[PDB]
RNA sequence: GGCCUGCU
RNA sequence: AGUAGAAACAAGGCC
């Protein structure tokens, strides 16, 4: 059924560079649009970033705009992000998703089936 | 009231009285087009260097009691210097965008019933549904067909009557219309636009556009039915073809 | 290694890799200064390509003229105009011969048009050399001049709305001792006969820009108001005989053009059996325009209106009698400049006649020396041949008339010919049992050309086998090849407006993607580029951005106001939904049900101040002059919302002294509004009559109080007002 | 008989008939008596409406004089009197307010009481039967009719008769003085019958005065009159007369037909004279990038501060010295403008704001490198006639340059590969049908393959460049203005990057022809030393202006860092043209595409993901001194979109010719491959028809060099 | 120095 | 100088 992994979470200094990653099975992939949304500690979780089946319509935070790049592989069926010059207070676990209609506007963004093992400080 | 009240003050001043008295209702279209401006060569070249200029486009005078003349930082939106050869002032492409965020609401609702055409199309797409693409070589060839899926069967001039009987039921002079599928269409589109207050010429230009039958020669292979050519260039291809049915169907 | 795309040629066939060979992503050659020197070089070339004719004086315009027709036969290769009149009528005999009715039939729905055209359809043209004032002025602008001044003249026939009637006045002002003008700087000035016959039989020159496909520029004419009725008329019989001839490819478009040739292939190549070869000649004609003598147009029409009431002979027939004593402007002048004294000097090209010679390169003043003495009164008399494509569907009867001479009814022959003709330029399928028997066909089409004054251009034409081929830049191998590179000039932003541009644009990329083979693919990448340059060039970007324009912050918050922001229009700043599949939807309606009420009821308001709609003819109609083509218009499918407004005029006429013309506009324009209010339907049906304004304006007035008060707002106290006002407005006429 | 009309009716209703009289466009002299019958009839119209008004009841109140008041509504409305559209206007207005039936002829009257039409019509006949007559003319009516006739007799249906007795005692006196007035006249043998009912015209446009001399001059040489020349053409009838000229005229006139074989197409010859030298508006091969690793996009950011933040980037300046001369400019304008437009930035760096557009001081060195106050000022020729060194302007075929092989080497580098992307595109609407993720898969490819691509930097570069040029010179057409060549890309990394190529100063831009040229002066960095290939360089001043250390095993390099400077110009046309660069994408990529179709429609399958991947075919994109070299159909995109690219770079009228006349000969070479037995009439003619348009173009030259290249590798 | 126009 | 190429731009006119 739904399964999503993470990876790449680990601590890093301020003003640093990171890429994460995910992975996907059991449906498919090239069909399902992805978001992530992240917990801050003692915070209710928020969206992160979103991004359609063609790998084209992507929107960000308001917070986070020209720091943040997202970029999904649906031949690995894979799921990266790209964080770069990351300010102090973005420590924080972050969550995978997996929204329900294939486009990314329509209705409210927020997560729906996921799990976030995947931290990062 | 007005309109005589604006005629009198026309007629009071010499020149515009000379112009009223000799010109003969004939002559009406030409006097009409009698303008200096040239028609432009090159739209593209002037639409890229005009609108790096301020006050690129034109509006009625009226622009000037409805939108103020500066925003908030103080960019201004309109200028009181008239057009070369009309009353309408330049004015800057922010008073559009004003217009679409601070400017005067109504009812859209009856648009949709007057743009019927591109309405239909709309509902049309929205239900179709697709089918696998094939690829093989497609012999196009190249026959005459309708375009205009809403053709009522009336020509231009055949139409034309309706159109004005719809809209402008007094100068239609000695024209009654006798077909009876006539008769139903001036029935059903004068109740359904009786309060439209859009334009009377566009109103009657989109019921020229759907009522009167239209043909162009095209290349095609397979379809030939007006839903499908469309859509025709979704459905055929070069080396490839796709399998659609529009939601009419 | 040296990359060398060419040599892609020996793997990719050329006609299959053609679209390379097209540069057409760069800025095209235009003219920079007069174009006197290609006018009087084109002068002397129709001239000298006709010298062996004979010499005349004209008893009226006092100017020479060269008359070649029946002149001696050609001796060279070289380009001739001498047409010999027998070998024309008997050509045009053998057209009848083979469509019976043709000119009988044409001739008839002809003099319908004409004794039921209105004086109105003039005004549905590009520039016309207006002589009131001896330049180029809209068609409309020009037809009001001159019959302003027709009815200044005592020449009032006009004012029957018939155009049959203005051409009868334009004739009658031939035979007036005395004419008079306007000019300012007003001033009344007095045109003697002979004068105004020059002025009424010449040619305005200018330079043609925007021409792609050769190193040299040329010259084009444009005439006056007196003789485009007659040219319509003329126009009218020659499309209504070519509709009737499937080897005419001029009155129909380019899909037509391309089912006809194939049509016309197969049946060559198909009907040849194995003992007969095939043979195609892509042939182009050298002085097309230059090698045809209205004379014999004037011939081919007397011919075709044989048996007819005689005021439709004569009717069609005044013509080429104005074109056989047509003059040519020689144009704007000539600019010196002087690098001593550091100044530059503009002389206008009437001084040609008279100013010294020490000015002049050795070229340009071989050309004056060679003109002036067909230069009269500042114009240069042009009888031999015609200057630019004026009678283009005539051009393509003789064409036609020429390969339909060779249906081996008349080749009496083993040989015979057969192919389309679209003016300057053709294909001519020719089959014979051996190659001998194609060398002699070839042969005796390329004489029976010159004793038409066509010439074949033997430069710019090969004939091959049949299979492969060229006609109007079409590649035809085996079936036609898209080229793509046609059409890649309007791929940009139109000019019309914001919203006329995204649905041109977008129908742009769907006509193409159905007629031009355009790939899915290549078609996403021409959308996504169309929208890049669209924002770029109107200044609306996504909005979510942090471009800094001066149009960014009004953007940005309606961006912030907006709630469901997927169904704000890419000129406001918003989303693109375009695809494959919505190319042929207008935005509005693709984005009507993602808009908020309020931005809808906003955006579609009929009071915006920014719509402004003139006439039928103008609401969703753009002319886009396409790249190597004629001007052309295309209906777009639009939404009137507030971004379809009009842009600004030129606005530099407040420094000439032609400032009243403005003025008149307004008061012009003014007046239409008020009757426009008065007759609704003004607009989309023009209204005929012969009474004047005041009296419909006024007895509407009357009639419309009357009723609108017996079911209405108005009330006995203003109905009241109403009738005396009309009655004030009427003594006012009075005095 | 017009004498009565003269003498008795009133001057409105005489020209009131007069009006009608013209409306259906009969003579008045040929027939009056219709004039006096019908001016009688409009005259009892008036006569019978006016007179009578109403008030708010019914019942008529008649006055016979209407006094001052509101109270002025006429009892009945005329129709008649007024021209046909306007009896149809009022006739359609009366039926829709009034809700009555619309009448199929024209009425003369309308009432409120009875809320209907009256037709009027008095005629010479007894009533009795032109009632019942006019009543079978008009179907189905409910519109009351009334009529008199002279003797004084009046009739209706429904014995209705809708008003006062007392004014049909005036209608019948009015009648009996018509009457017996003519009868002092004596009209009556022809009164009760004169109309008859004739319409007929015969349509007459006939060729006299002038127009008739000019049509006796415009015939044959040996015809006198269009009389007898159109005489001639009805009797004439085909005789045999093309044959007998055919046989007389000489046999030199031929189309005979050269055969074409692989040893009769020579190379084109190329023009001799000086190298070629450079055209473009900006450094393509030899550009150098100043980064600063921002995460704004293309369009995001502010110029200024952004080029001023690059600059800061690097370190090692020198004070400029001169290099290479321009040879034919001053040089020391360009160091002082390179030195004024540093400390310009700096003056821009402390203050408050960085401004989005900056203007510059118009010093007489900038005066002369945009050419300020050259153009010879306007003046009339009748003031300068006797000045010897008045003359036209220059108008000669342009000086003749040889090829060079910089070009190659510059088209050669613009089609390699880079370690950045290019091009960041738009959205599109999400794709719902299968054929749609096709053509997104397909133009993923295609960007995939392009966008580290020289030749989409270029475009990218020129976009930009003639945006914010001919936008300046819109906006700032009087005043000097700095903008910095700006392009942004994104690395392998992912991480979004700025670079800034030089700047550049734009003049006076008073532009009104397409033609008119704007002036600006260009400054680029560069490494390239111009000590190797000058004559590609020869309008340019190359200054040195620093020392780049950039990481190389050879210790470090520590190049130095030159600056290209010199004054170039543009036009509206050109800058328009320059900034639609990114359809060169289209081009090059719709061929592509155009050959992966017209493979996949041979296998029924589409064929892209293994032409992209597999990189088992190849077509001939070049040509190495070993042989002919083919590359992956990756390397073909990239080969095209590099000669759309340099074909929007360095257009020009001997292109468009060239290109032309030598796709004729291709055409032809490409029949003779296919064994079609190709022929031409004059192949030497076509063969001068190419080489003229090669004269100075660097890329026109190459072109033909590589037409040249293509003979000798085909044609075998 | 002040003001006008940018396809007329 | 420069752009450009069979003639032009390198502001125009009006006070």
């Amino acid at each position: 059924q739904v399964q999503l992994q993470e990876s790449g979470g680990g601590m890093v200094q301020p003003g640093g560079s990171l890429r994460l990653s995910c992975l996907a099975s059991g449906f498919t992939f090239s069909n399902y649009a992805m978001t992530w949304v992240r917990q801050a500690p003692g915070k209710g979780p928020e969206w992160v970033s979103m991004v359609s089946n063609n790998g084209a319509d992507t929107t960000y935070t308001d917070s986070v705009k020209g720091r943040f790049t997202i970029s999904r592989d649906n031949a690995k069926n894979t799921l990266y992000l790209r964080m770069n010059n990351v300010k102090p207070e973005d420590s924080a676990v972050y969550y995978c998703a997996k929204r329900r209609y294939g486009g990314i506007w329509t209705g409210q963004p927020t997560d729906y089936d996921y799990l976030g093992q995947g931290t990062v400080t | 009231m007005e309109r005589i009240k604006e005629l009198r003050d026309l007629m009071s001043q010499s020149r515009t009285r000379e112009i009223l008295t000799k010109t003969t209702v004939d002559h009406m279209a030409i006097i009409k087009k009698y303008t200096s401006g040239r028609q432009e060569k090159n739209p593209a070249l002037r639409m890229k260097w005009m609108m790096a200029m301020k006050y690129p486009i034109t509006a009625d005078k009226r622009i000037m009691e409805m939108i103020p003349e500066r925003n908030e930082q103080g960019q201004t939106l309109w200028s009181k210097t008239n057009d070369a050869g009309s009353d309408r002032v330049m004015v800057s492409p922010l008073a559009v965008t004003w217009w679409n965020r601070n400017g005067p609401t109504t009812s859209a609702v009856h648009y949709p019933k007057i743009y019927k055409t591109y309405f239909e199309k709309v509902e049309r797409l929205k239900h179709g549904t697709f089918g696998p693409v094939h690829f093989r070589n497609q012999v196009k060839i190249r026959r005459r067909v309708d375009i205009n899926p809403g053709h009522a069967d009336l020509s231009a001039k055949e139409a034309q009557d309706v159109i004005m009987e719809v809209v402008f039921p007094n100068e239609v002079g000695a024209r009654i219309l006798t077909s009876e599928s006539q008769l139903t269409i001036t029935k059903e589109k004068k109740e359904e636009l009786q309060d439209c207050k859009i334009s009377p010429l566009m109103v009657a230009y989109m019921l020229e556009r759907e009522l009167v039958r239209k043909t162009r020669f095209l290349p095609v292979a397979g379809g030939t039915s007006s839903v499908y050519i469309e859509v025709l260039h979704l459905t055929q291809g070069t080396c490839w073809e796709q399998m659609y049915t529009p939601g009419g169907e | 290694m040296d990359v060398n795309p060419t040599l892609l040629f020996l793997k990719v066939p050329a006609q299959n890799a053609i679209s390379t060979t097209f540069p057409y992503t760069g800025d095209p050659p235009y003219s920079h200064g007069t174009g006197t020197g290609y006018t009087m070089d084109t002068v002397n070339r129709t001239h000298q390509y006709s010298e062996k004719g004979r010499w005349t004086t004209n008893t009226e315009t006092g100017a020479p003229q060269l008359n070649p027709i029946d002149g001696p036969l050609p001796e060279d290769n070289e380009p001739s105009g001498y047409a010999q009149t027998d070998c024309v009528l008997e050509a045009m005999a053998f057209l009848e011969e083979s469509h019976p009715g043709i000119f009988e039939n044409s001739c008839l729905e002809t003099m319908e048009v004409v004794q039921q055209t209105r004086v109105d359809k003039l005004t549905q043209g590009r520039q016309t050399y207006d002589w009131t004032l001896n330049r180029n002025q809209p068609a409309a602008t020009a037809l009001a001049n001159t019959i302003e001044v027709f009815r200044s003249n005592g020449l009032t026939a006009n004012e029957s709305g018939r155009l049959i009637d203005f051409l009868k006045d334009v004739m009658e002002s031939m035979d007036k001792e005395e004419m008079e003008i306007t000019t300012h700087f007003k001033k009344k000035q007095r045109l003697n006969k002979r004068s105004y016959l020059i002025r009424a039989l010449t040619l305005n020159t200018m330079t043609k820009d925007a021409e792609r496909g050769k190193l040299k520029r040329r010259a084009i004419a444009t005439p006056g108001m007196q003789i485009r009725g007659f040219v319509y008329f003329v126009e009218t019989l020659a499309r209504s005989i070519c509709e009737k001839l499937e080897q005419s490819g001029l009155p129909v478009g380019g899909n037509e053009k391309k089912a006809k040739l194939a049509n016309v292939v197969r049946k060559m190549m198909t009907n040849s059996q194995d003992t007969e070869l095939s043979f195609t000649i892509t042939g182009d004609n050298t002085k097309w325009n230059e090698n045809q003598n209205p004379r014999m147009f004037l011939a081919m029409i007397t011919y075709i209106t044989r048996n007819q009431p005689e005021w439709f002979r004569n009717v069609l027939s005044i013509a080429p009698i104005m074109f056989s004593n047509k003059m040519a402007r020689l144009g704007k002048g000539y600019m010196f400049e002087s690098k001593s004294m550091k100044l530059r000097t503009q002389i206008p090209a009437e001084m040609l006649a008279s100013i010294d010679l020490k000015y002049f390169n050795d070229s340009t003043r071989k050309k004056i020396e060679k003109i002036r003495p067909l230069l009269i009164d500042g114009t240069a008399s042009l009888s031999p041949g015609m200057m630019m494509g004026m009678f283009n569907m005539l051009s393509t009867v003789l064409g036609v008339s020429i390969l339909n001479l060779g249906q081996k009814r008349y080749t009496k022959t083993t040989y015979w010919w057969d192919g389309l003709q679209s003016s300057d330029d053709f294909a001519l399928i020719v089959n014979a049992p051996n190659h001998e028997g194609i060398q002699a066909g070839v042969d005796r089409f390329y004489r029976t050309c010159k004793l038409l004054g066509i010439n074949m251009s033997k430069k710019k034409s090969y004939i091959n086998r049949t299979g492969t081929f060229e006609f109007t830049s079409f590649f035809y191998r085996y079936g036609f090849v898209a080229n793509f590179s046609m059409e890649l000039p309007s791929f940009g932003v139109s000019g019309i407006n914001e919203s006329a541009d995204m649905s041109i644009g977008v129908t742009v990329i769907k006509n193409n993607m159905i007629n031009n083979d355009l790939g899915p693919a290549t078609a996403q990448m021409a959308l996504q580029l169309f929208i890049k340059d669209y924002r770029y060039t109107y200044r609306c970007h996504r909005g979510d951005t942090q471009i800094q324009t001066r149009r960014s912050f009004e953007i940005k918050k309606l961006w912030e106001q907006t709630r469901s922001k997927a169904g704000l229009l890419v000129s406001d700043g918003g989303p693109n939904l375009y695809n494959i599949r919505n190319l042929h939807i207008p935005e509005v309606c693709l984005k009507w049900e993602l808009m908020d009420e309020d931005y809808q009821g906003r955006l579609c308001n009929p009071l915006n101040p920014f719509v402004s709609h003139k006439e039928i003819e103008s609401v969703n109609n753009a002319v886009m002059m396409p790249a190597h083509g004629p001007a052309k218009n295309m209906e777009y499918d639009a939404v009137a919302t507030t971004h379809s407004w009009i842009p600004k005029r030129n606005r530099s006429i407040l420094n000439t002294s032609q400032r009243g013309i403005l003025e008149d506009e307004q008061m012009y324009q003014k007046c239409c509004n008020l009757f426009e209010k008065f007759f609704p339907s003004s607009s989309y049906r023009r209204p005929v009559g012969i009474s004047s304004m005041v009296e419909a304006m006024v007895s509407r007035a009357r009639i419309d109080a009357r009723i609108d008060f017996e079911s209405g707002r108005i009330k006995k106290e203003e109905f009241a007002e109403i009738m005396k006002i009309c009655s004030t407005i009427e003594e006012l006429r009075r005095q | 008989m017009e004498d009565f009309v003269r003498q008795c009716f009133n001057p409105m209703i005489v020209e009131l008939a007069e009006k009608a009289m013209k409306e259906y466009g009969e003579d008045l002299k040929i027939e009056t008596n219709k004039f006096a019958a019908i001016c009688t009839h409009l005259e009892v119209c008036f006569m019978y409406s006016d007179f009578h008004f109403i008030n708010e009841r019914g019942e008529s109140i008649i006055v016979e004089s209407g006094d001052p008041n509101a109270l002025l509504k006429h009892r009945f409305e005329i129709i008649e009197g007024r021209d046909r559209t306007m009896a149809w206007t009022v006739v359609n207005s009366i039926c829709n307010t009034t809700g009555a039936e619309k009448p199929k002829f024209l009425p003369d009257l309308y009432d409120y009481k009875e809320n209907r039409f009256i037709e009027i019509g008095v005629t010479r006949r007894e009533v009795h039967i032109y009632y019942l007559e006019k009543a079978n003319k008009i179907k189905s009516e409910k519109t009351h009719i009334h009529i008199f006739s002279f003797t004084g007799e009046e009739m209706a249906t429904k014995a209705d008769y809708t008003l006062d007795e007392e004014s049909r005692a005036r209608i019948k006196t009015r009648l009996f003085t018509i009457r017996q007035e003519m009868a002092s006249r004596g009209l009556w043998d022809s009164f009760r019958q004169s109309e008859r009912g004739e319409e007929t015209i015969e349509e007459r446009f006939e060729i006299t005065g002038t127009m008739r001399r000019l049509a006796d001059q415009s015939l044959p040489p040996n015809f006198s009159s269009l009389e007898n020349f159109r005489a001639y053409v009805d009797g004439f009838e085909p005789n045999g007369y093309i044959e007998g000229k055919l046989s007389q005229m000489s046999k030199e006139v031929n189309a005979r037909i050269e055969p074409f074989l692989k040893t009769t197409p020579r190379p084109l010859r190329l023009p001799d004279g000086p190298p070629c030298s450079q055209r473009s508006k900006f450094l393509l091969m030899d550009a150098l990038k100043l980064s600063i690793e921002d995460p704004s996009h293309e369009g995001e950011g502010i110029p200024l501060y952004d080029a001023i933040k690059c600059m800061r980037t690097f370190f090692g300046w020198k004070e400029p010295n001169v290099v290479k001369p321009h040879e034919k400019g001053i040089n020391p304008n360009y160091l002082l403008a390179w030195k004024q437009v540093l400390a310009e930035l700096q003056d821009i760096e402390n203050e408050e704001k960085i401004p989005k557009t900056k203007n510059m001081k118009k010093t007489s060195q900038l005066k002369w490198a945009l050419g300020e106050n050259m153009a010879p000022e306007k003046v009339d020729f009748d003031d300068c006639k006797d000045v010897s060194d008045l003359k036209q302007y220059d108008s000669d075929e342009p000086e003749l340059r040889s090829l060079a092989s910089w070009i190659q080497s510059e088209f050669n580098k613009a089609c390699e590969l880079t370690d950045s992307s290019w091009i960041e595109l738009d959205e599109i609407g999400e794709d719902v049908a299968p054929i749609e993720h096709i053509a997104s898969m397909r133009r993923n490819y295609f960007t995939a393959e392009v966008s580290h691509c020289r030749a989409t930097e270029y475009i990218m570069k020129g976009v930009y460049i003639n945006t914010a040029l001919l936008n300046a010179s819109c906006a700032a057409m009087d005043d000097f203005q700095l903008i910095p060549m700006i392009s942004k890309c994104r690395t392998k990394e992912g991480r979004r990057k700025t670079n800034l190529y030089g700047f550049i100063i734009k003049g006076r831009s008073h532009l009104r022809n397409d033609t008119d040229v704007v002036n600006f002066v260009s400054m680029e960095f560069s490494l390239t030393d111009p000590r190797l290939e000058p004559h590609k360089w020869e309008k340019y001043c190359v200054l040195e202006i620093g020392d780049m250390l950039l990481r190389s095993a050879i210790g470090q390099v520590s190049r130095p860092m030159f600056l290209y400077v010199r004054t170039n110009g543009t036009s509206k046309i050109k800058m328009k043209w320059g900034m639609e660069m990114r359809r060169c994408l289209l081009q090059s990529l719709q061929q592509i595409e155009s050959m992966i179709e017209a493979e996949s429609s041979v296998k029924e399958k589409d064929m892209t993901k293994e032409f992209f991947e597999n990189k088992s075919e190849t077509w001939p994109i070049g040509e190495s001194p070993k042989g002919v070299e083919e590359g992956s159909i990756g390397k073909v995109c990239r080969t095209l979109l590099a000669k759309s690219v340099f074909n929007s770079l360095y257009a020009s009228p001997q292109l468009e010719g060239f290109s032309a006349e030598s796709r004729k000969l291709l055409l032809i070479v490409q029949a003779l491959r296919d064994n079609l037995e190709p022929g031409t009439f004059d192949l030497g003619g076509l063969y001068e028809a190419i080489e003229e348009c090669l004269i100075n173009d660097p890329w026109v030259l190459l072109n033909a060099s590589w037409f040249n290249s293509f003979l000798t590798h085909a044609l075998r």
